[PDB]
């Protein structure tokens, strides 16, 4: 029975930072590769990053880099996400998603997700 | 380890424009993860120019 | 563009109730499925109850089951949900939001949200 | 370039029990003079103890 929960996020006025924790159970944690995705209004899911099962390996997309960071616990299960330099833009439901297979066999496990509003 | 990290962290210390939650966001993007140190200083700085009155 | 509004909602003591209202335009609001989800300030979402196209299948969550009721009026392009017998862990964000092709397929269009505040 | 310097500087930077502002402002003491660097990790480290409850 795995289960991932989402905490933190909010409003905030742009150009401020926030950072996001994911909560993992029922399963090892430092076996799968991790990622973070989001949904924006109107548009399809967009990738955001990723992490190895160990670390050391972190993955980024070009609409972030620069702005957002990845890291995971895997001591206490948890794995976060840090936003900085937020735009408009960047509002949407942001989900933790557990990859199976490491790239290649895609996503099997999801979140509640959290929501991030940016406006003044 | 990589001295690139602790110029910038030197870098985004000493910015005036930035708030101190601006600027302990970028520290803790150094801290997280040390491989994007030259990107969180492009965006940093990036930030700080836009925030200047001057 | 599509466009949702929430109304209502606001203070009230342990026990009391409180009935929100929601008001979508620019879009058939009989084709696509509607839900109702919270999130509290600092946590992740909720997931709260839903509705069919039609109405005649109505979805709630475990939490709240019993005491929140869901409905759609098709003909004023409404959806209501009245909650009752409310707790002070029930105090959150509410929001109104779309699902794309059914149920299990996720949002591509919410509201604003409102405040529902349960103290004394 | 001290090596004294960064080790001082990684050692207050994963102190866990101060905030955001004590860190930053030992983490300073650090660049703005390398020769008390090794004075600066004691008093931190002082602090640090200090702060920290059970």
């Amino acid at each position: 029975e795995v289960q991932l929960v989402e905490s933190g996020g909010g409003l905030v006025q742009p150009g401020g930072s926030l950072r996001l924790s994911c909560a993992a159970s029922d399963f090892t944690f430092r076996n799968y590769e991790m990622s973070w995705v989001r949904q924006a209004p109107g548009k399809g899911l967009e990738w955001v990053s990723s992490i190895s099962g160990s670390g050391g390996s972190t993955y980024y997309a070009h609409s972030l880099k620069g702005r957002f960071t990845i890291s995971r616990d895997n001591s206490k299960n948890t794995l976060y996400l840090q936003m900085n330099s937020l735009r408009a833009e960047d509002t949407a439901i942001y989900y933790c998603a557990r990859l199976r297979d490491g790239f290649n066999n895609g996503f099997d496990y999801w979140g509640q997700g959290t929501l991030v509003t940016v406006s003044s | 380890f990589n001295k690139d990290q602790q110029s910038a962290f030197y870098e985004i210390l000493n910015m005036p424009n930035l708030n101190e939650a601006q600027r302990n966001g970028f520290i803790q993007s150094l801290k997280d993860d040390p491989s994007q140190s030259t990107n969180v200083l492009g965006e940093a700085k990036k930030l700080n120019e836009s925030q200047a009155p001057k």
